[PDB]
């Protein structure tokens, strides 16, 4: 029994496809077939500029966005070889790690779902919710923002960014903790 | 009566009618289950009430089922499959089905009896007391042999 | 109790089954059984009721033999699962309780739980064997049918659902007309005959056997309390004895001549039912058990497949004991005096010609003579020029239970009023 | 009923008729409750809108259902397609009406219950394996054999756990030695209610009705996010509220079924009055449920036959000769009150340290 | 008295159903309705002798069942590898 | 008989099917793992009957098309979008979608309009949760036959007997 | 007896039942308009069928049903003692433990060697 496990449905996720060949009650072997998002980076960011590229970066990955911008900005800057000042290289690690616990929440809430029944997602959006809205204040937007121009950030950190970012590190760690 | 019972014995009959003549598994076997209902209120109105109850649940419940998730697992999608010398046999065929039919009708205008005993309704209550009384035996019987299907229904299929 | 020792070992032995070897099971199925003998032996002539089970002198005789023929298959075979062994217990078991009844439904709860585990035991997976069991599975459910249908009637006629009351008009005409369809076909007398022949040839060897004693041991055990028309059991052996022994000419299949064969003694058997006796079939059936059981064992040793005619040809060469066993065993079953297989014959016809039926006793006489033809179509053949095929010989084991029967069958010939003294009816 | 009244055959068609829409608009207004209860366990606003507070939104449901394309599709028996859901739905509606609610006299001249038979249990009993029925049918009748193995998956489990519920209902019908749901109602006026002299057949009972697609199992499956569960997939307009109908009539079915047997009728040491205490039974299982539902995960088939086919039916004929061997010696009924607490101790110590 | 006559015909019905079908999953199918022609008969006969037909019949009901289980897995392994369920292409014994 | 017919009844059965509306998702990027965020939590979205989970096309009837969308995938969606019954709307939400955002090239299909005929856009990438609720509401109001546009034309209603299925 | 008042109302019941049951079938069966394709037609998404009509699946469906069908045939007996126990006696008792043993011999021999293949 080669089963289509189609794109997306009935298993929602992704737009995977896989070939299950099975036995009945033993999987034996997936046949995984891709192709379903090749909207080809690889090309396109070839017919634009250094500065334009800075917005198709954080536009493959999107759970943890800022990691591909950050990746992409470093083999620039150490290609032509100008530093970066160090404040710069701060706010770029408080982000970085923002963006990570914000790709780790959607990865443990979309998990719990997926097997499993409702509840664990709401909570694991919920402290997902406020990160995104710590970076609204900073970015100007969500996911997908673009903040890296080479060789730093583009603004500041706002006076009101600070004070926000506290209250969100007092209450993460009992908050961790129910979903363990 | 034979207002209300030829209500039940036509349906009755008619139903067996279509669960040897119709094609595809699925649509016989589901008559048998009007078949098994209609039967069960028969029971009820003959007072076994009891055994009526136990025909729905066994035989039209459990029974049935396991036919059903047999030609499921199998399929059919003819009960005519094939064809093969044993088509004039058709006639043939359905003159003994009256044969046998005309022989124990013969038979049955042959003692006839009255029908006036009681019985309880025939609740469990009342059955019980015999059961396992002096049917006590016949009962442990009973529990072997099922047994003993099980056992054997496992060696036929699984390897093993 | 006999009882006692067959539901306890079974119903033990089922669990226990995974921890120990499958030699090891056979090992205990062996003793199991043995007991089950010696419990038999020891209570003799007492008649002991404890329920519907009633142990009385027809019951002591049959499953005396059901139990011998049981004991034989169990064996020759080396399995790969316990259960070939454990199906064949529990088989042993319904036939015991086949023969010590005599009300209808335990007859029918029996008739089940003898006639189940021979479906199975019809597999050991050879195609054929697939076929055979298939045949034998939807025959016998027919017949499930009709035997349960006959007690249906036959309750109406009687207030019994025992076997044992008056008798009336027609309706109790007609329900013992149907219960001796259902036992018919168990014991194989025509024209129920039909699966017979392909399943004796489709099933493996020693199966057969088991089949071809403990089946007809059993079956004309419960058919004896049946207090069958006269003109039925002509009827019934007129077919057998006919189409039996003709039709067993044109077959040159071992195994599926045998069958034939087993027809035919079925209806010489049914004469004995006339009067009924359980003296005669006592005796009769323990000349045919005997001869039957070493007849097969002799065919396994063969081989364990469908055996060509040939196959048989050069045993005697091949050892010399086992050749001469197989011989004395197919004159004893054609019946030439002074073998016991005569005296098997002339007690059953002895009550025919009580009885007054005359005309049926000289039918089956001719084509007895018939017999002859293919009965020593074996029994010859053994002497010539050797095959080349497949043989072996066997341990000891089997060496001494062939040349015991053989010995053991030419001993009953020559001294019936041993036997038949205590063979009682009564106790 | 050898000593209760019985009900003029119009009236019959009455209270029948009531129990019917009563048991549609029940089930409607019980989905916006199970919509909301959810939604605050989730930290979250259900249907808020569609004034004045939600009340019309399930009419907007179920004139939205209707109103839509049914369509048959090729590959798909003709006859079946339109049975599958109506047995499904008839199977899940009867034996509602078999369990009282309120004590007899005092439904305004008349009994409050559609039947009451002489044989209580055994309808139950019946009803619950004939569901299974509409399930596995609709399987073949969708003609796509996606749906036919979940279909099978399904009906396979299902079919399990029914047999845990015939040995669970012996426990009490021993104690009450009638099968009647209103004699085992009386009994436990007196005695004490059942779920005391019988703890582990309370247990075994809970967890059994529970397992009828009510999650928790769940590879029964529904579709999303597995090997699919089958049925509907292939089903699309009036058909397709029926089967998700069926399921909760199912289960407020069985969240009667708990309290008419195992904790009294509406018999209390505190007030008899007729038809609200029971309703307040009611009310809390439902509740109860709603909180496992959410706040725990889903078995996989293979779970979840060991757990009722290994495990549950061990326990209950254990619990089934434990007390027919009491009953039997004839002995107090404390013998029973002290085994029961001390099944209860067992599985307590167990669970929570 | 006319369920008795009805308990023979149901019989008779079956029997021409037995002999007619070429699925063999159906002939069983057919045999389990003379089984309930059987045990209408039995039964009505117990009204008339009081109350043993009524325990005759569930030990019948019993071993019908026991009959009908190990008979559809026989059906099932001897058909899983075979692909169609022709009787009459089971044919090599033959005389 | 065949939909609809008298004033009463219409103006019925359009509040029943426009204040109940049932999205099935179609995920397919970036654009979707917002989508999600609109359903959880802070933000509202369970209060248009879209509260269950609902994700087999069968169970549900407005089709959300949130993310870029390959050649590939074309007749994939096309085939999704085929198997709803009837009255069947599609939300195109986000710019990839839409329009092709700013992926020109031979791999993404431009403009989804393609594969469907859209009804209500939603433009950005991704459009944030609230926007989506903004663009239910339109869809909302436009199945009610409100539907007019700045040139004073109406557009009808359900919008998908424009194009064919086949 | 038992009154047959009861079982006659229970069939009322069942006629109730069904009516709602189709009426509802029969409103929702006229209405919403009509329009067909080639790919409702043509079942679910990828393959023809999205089990893509594969042939024969697991005996285990098969083994599950079977040991229900016996073991329901069990309970059907257990009831009988069930409601009147109380009667037997000792006996009684002695008689229903013999019978369960039986049953649960075979429980635990098709247990040791699989539910699963
Ligand atoms: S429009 Fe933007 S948010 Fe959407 S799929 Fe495209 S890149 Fe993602």
């Amino acid at each position: 029994m080669t089963l289509n496990v189609g794109p997306q449905h009935p298993s929602t996720h992704g737009v995977l496809r896989l070939m299950v060949t099975l036995s009945g009650e033993e999987v034996l072997e997936v046949v995984p077939h891709i192709g379903y998002l090749h909207t080809g980076f690889e090309k396109t960011m070839e017919h634009r500029t250094y500065l334009q590229n800075i917005t198709y970066t954080p536009r493959m990955d999107y759970l943890h966005s800022f990691a591909h911008d950050l990746a992409y900005a470093l083999a620039v800057e150490k290609l032509l070889g100008a530093v970066v000042p160090p404040r710069a290289e701060t706010i770029r690690v408080i982000l970085n790690e923002l963006s990570r616990l914000a790709s780790h929440l959607v990865f443990l809430g979309t998990g719990l779902l997926d097997l499993g029944a409702l509840t664990p997602f709401f909570y694991a959006f919920r402290e997902r919710e406020t990160i995104l809205d710590l970076f609204e204040w900073v970015t100007g937007q969500r996911f997908h923002h673009n903040y890296i121009r080479i060789g730093g950030v583009k603004e500041d950190l706002p006076e009101e960014f600070v004070p926000e970012l506290k209250k969100l590190l007092e209450v993460l760690p009992h908050r961790i903790d129910e979903y363990e | 009566m034979s207002l209300l019972e030829g209500l039940a014995l036509f349906l009755l009959l008619l139903s067996g009618v279509l669960v040897v003549t119709l094609r595809n598994a699925i649509h016989a076997a589901l008559a048998l289950i009007l078949n098994f209902l209609v039967l069960a209120g028969v029971y009820v109105a003959l007072d076994a009430r009891f055994l009526g109850f136990i025909q729905v649940i066994v035989y039209a419940g459990a029974i049935v089922v396991l036919f059903l998730f047999v030609i499921m697992l199998l399929f059919a999608a003819q009960g005519e499959i094939g064809f093969d010398p044993l088509v004039r046999s058709r006639p043939l065929a359905a003159l003994l089905a009256l044969g046998v039919a005309g022989i124990l009708a013969a038979g049955l205008w042959g003692l006839d009896l009255a029908f006036t005993q009681d019985l309880k309704g025939g609740l469990p209550q009342a059955l019980g007391p015999l059961l396992y009384g002096d049917w006590l035996f016949v009962l442990l019987a009973v529990g072997f042999l099922l047994m003993a299907a099980t056992v054997v229904a496992v060696a036929l299929v699984e390897p093993g | 109790m006999t009882l006692a020792i067959l539901a306890v070992f079974s119903v033990a032995l089922t669990l226990l089954g995974f921890v120990l070897p499958p030699q090891g099971v056979k090992r205990a199925t062996l003793l199991g059984l043995a007991l089950a003998l010696a419990s038999l032996l020891l209570t003799w002539g007492k008649p002991f009721a404890f329920g519907p089970y009633a142990v009385d002198g027809v019951s002591q005789v049959f499953t005396l033999l059901a139990l011998l023929g049981a004991l034989w298959t169990v064996g020759l075979v080396r399995s790969g699962r316990f259960e070939f062994y454990l199906l064949v217990l529990y088989a042993a078991l319904g036939m015991h309780l086949l023969a010590s009844t005599r009300h209808l439904l335990l007859m029918l709860v029996a008739l089940e739980a003898l006639s189940l585990p021979l479906y199975a035991l019809a597999t050991w997976r050879r195609g054929q064997g697939l076929e055979a069991a298939l045949k034998y599975f939807l025959l016998g459910a027919l017949a499930a049918a009709f035997f349960l249908y006959g007690a249906a009637l036959f309750y109406g006629a009687t207030g019994s659902l025992v076997l044992g009351a008056p008798g009336e008009g027609p309706l109790y005409a007609l329900a013992l007309g149907l219960l001796l369809v259902g036992l018919g076909f168990k014991a194989a007398l025509a024209p129920f005959h039909f699966w017979t022949p392909d399943v004796y040839q489709g099933s493996p060897t020693p199966v057969v056997l088991f089949m071809a004693t403990s089946v007809k041991a059993a079956a004309f055990a419960a058919l004896l309390r049946v207090a069958a028309p006269p003109e039925a059991l002509a009827l019934l052996v007129a077919l057998s004895v006919v189409v039996g022994n003709l039709a067993a000419l044109a077959q040159k299949e071992a195994k599926r001549l045998l069958a034939y064969s087993s027809i035919a003694h079925a209806g010489y058997m049914a004469l004995a039912l006339y009067t009924g006796n359980a003296q005669a079939l006592g005796f009769y059936l323990l000349t045919y058990v005997l001869a039957t059981g070493l007849a097969f064992a002799v065919l396994s040793q063969i081989s364990p497949d469908r055996v060509p005619l040939e196959a048989l040809r050069g045993l005697y060469r091949k050892d010399p004991l086992l050749g001469l066993a197989f011989l004395v065993a197919m004159l004893s079953l054609l019946g030439l005096p002074p073998l016991a297989g005569f005296w098997g014959k002339y007690l059953a016809f002895a009550e025919a010609a009580r009885a007054g039926a005359w005309g049926v006793l000289v039918l089956a006489l001719v084509t007895s003579a018939v017999s002859a033809y293919y009965y020593l179509g074996l029994g010859l053949a053994v002497f010539a020029r050797p095959e080349e095929t497949p043989f072996r010989p066997g341990p000891p084991w089997a060496r001494a239970a062939v040349v015991a029967a053989g010995v053991l069958l030419l001993a009953l010939g020559l001294l019936p009023g041993l036997v038949l003294p205590a063979l009682a009816a009564g106790g | 009923t050898w000593s209760y009244p019985v009900d003029p055959y119009w009236m019959v068609a009455l209270k029948a008729l009531l129990v019917v829409v009563g048991l549609l608009t029940a089930f409607a207004f019980m989905t916006l409750i199970e919509r909301r209860l959810l939604a605050r366990f989730q930290v979250r606003m259900g249907p808020n809108r569609v004034g004045p507070f939600g009340l019309l939104q399930p009419l907007a449901d179920a004139i939205k259902s209707i109103f839509k394309e049914d369509i048959v599709v090729a590959q798909a028996d003709r006859f079946l397609f339109v049975l599958a859901p109506l047995i499904s739905v008839v199977f899940a509606l009867l034996a509602f009406g078999l369990i009282p609610f309120g004590p007899p006299g005092s439904f305004f001249g008349y009994q409050p219950w559609v039947i009451n038979l002489d044989l209580g249990i055994l309808y139950l009993f019946a009803v619950s394996e004939l569901a299974v029925y509409g399930i596995f049918l609709s399987g073949w009748a969708s003609g796509s054999k996606y749906s036919l193995l979940g279909s099978l998956r399904s009906s396979a489990s299902l079919i399990s756990y029914e047999l845990g519920l015939g040995l669970a209902l012996l426990a009490p019908v021993l104690l009450v030695g009638s099968l009647n749901l209103n004699d085992i109602v009386n009994w436990q006026k007196e005695h004490g209610w059942l779920f005391l002299y019988a703890f582990p057949a309370f247990l075994v009972y809970l967890i059994a009705s529970m397992a009828e697609a009510a999650r928790t199992p769940f590879d029964l499956p529904e579709a999303e996010q597995e090997l699919v569960g089958g049925y509907h997939t292939e089903y699309s307009s009036i058909k397709w509220a029926l089967f998700q109908m069926a399921e909760y009539i199912h289960f407020i079915t069985a969240s009667a079924l708990i309290p008419t047997l195992f904790l009294g009728g509406w018999t209390m040491p505190v007030l008899e009055v007729p038809y609200l205490w029971m309703f307040l039974k009611i009310a809390f299982f439902l509740f109860f449920f709603i909180w496992i539902r959410a706040t725990w995960f889903r078995l996989r088939y293979d779970q979840l036959l060991r757990f009722g086919w290994g495990f549950l039916f061990p326990l209950a004929l254990l619990w089934f000769l434990v007390t027919a061997l009491v009953v039997a010696l004839d002995l107090p009924r404390t013998y029973l009150l002290y085994l029961s607490a001390l099944s209860f101790l067992v599985l307590l110590g167990a669970v929570l340290y | 008295m006319s369920y008795l006559l009805t308990s023979a015909l149901l019989f008779a019905l079956g029997v021409y159903g037995v002999l007619t079908r070429r699925t063999a999953i159906l002939v069983f199918l057919s045999i389990e309705l003379m089984l309930n022609a059987a045990n209408l008969s039995l039964v009505g006969f117990a009204r008339a002798y009081g109350l043993d037909g009524q325990v005759a019949a569930l030990m019948v009901i019993a071993v019908a069942a026991a009959e009908v289980a190990v008979g559809l897995g026989l059906i099932v392994a001897i058909f899983r590898h075979r692909e169609s369920t022709a009787v009459d292409d089971l044919s090599e014994l033959r005389g | 008989r065949e939909g609809i017919l008298f004033t009463t009844l219409e103006k019925l059965v359009a509040w029943g099917r426009s204040n109940s509306l049932w999205p099935a998702t179609f995920g397919l990027a970036c654009c979707a793992i917002e989508m999600m965020a609109s359903t959880d939590a802070r933000n509202d979205l369970a209060r248009f009957g879209s509260e269950v989970f609902r994700a087999s096309p069968r169970q549900a009837d407005v089709m959300i098309v949130a993310g870029r969308l390959s050649k590939k995938m074309a007749p994939v969606m096309r085939r999704v979008w085929e198997q709803m019954p009837d009255p069947k709307w599609v939300i195109s939400m986000g710019a990839c979608a839409s329009s092709g955002g700013m992926f020109n090239n031979y791999a993404i299909v431009q403009n989804v309009d393609s594969v469907v005929p859209v009804d209500v856009y939603v433009p950005g990438c991704p459009p944030r949760p609230e926007a989506l609720i903004y663009a239910v509401m339109q869809l909302q109001k436009k199945v009610r036959g409100q539907a007019y546009n700045e040139r004073g034309e109406r557009l009808p209603p359900v919008a998908a007997w424009k194009r064919t299925r086949g | 007896m038992a009154p047959i008042q009861e079982y006659v109302g229970t069939l009322i019941y069942v006629g109730v039942a069904l009516f709602i049951g189709v009426a509802a079938l029969l409103v929702g069966a006229l209405l919403g308009p009509k329009k067909p394709g080639r790919a409702k037609l043509m079942p679910y998404e990828s393959g023809n069928d999205p089990a893509g009509e594969v042939k024969r699946f697991p005996v285990h469906f098969y083994v599950v049903a079977m040991l229900f069908i016996l073991f329901d045939v069990e309970v059907a007996f257990l009831w009988p003692y069930a409601v009147s126990a109380g009667g037997l006696g000792l006996y009684g008792f002695l008689g229903v433990l013999a019978f369960t043993l039986l049953l649960f011999v075979g429980f635990l021999y098709e247990w040791w060697k699989g539910v699963m293949r």
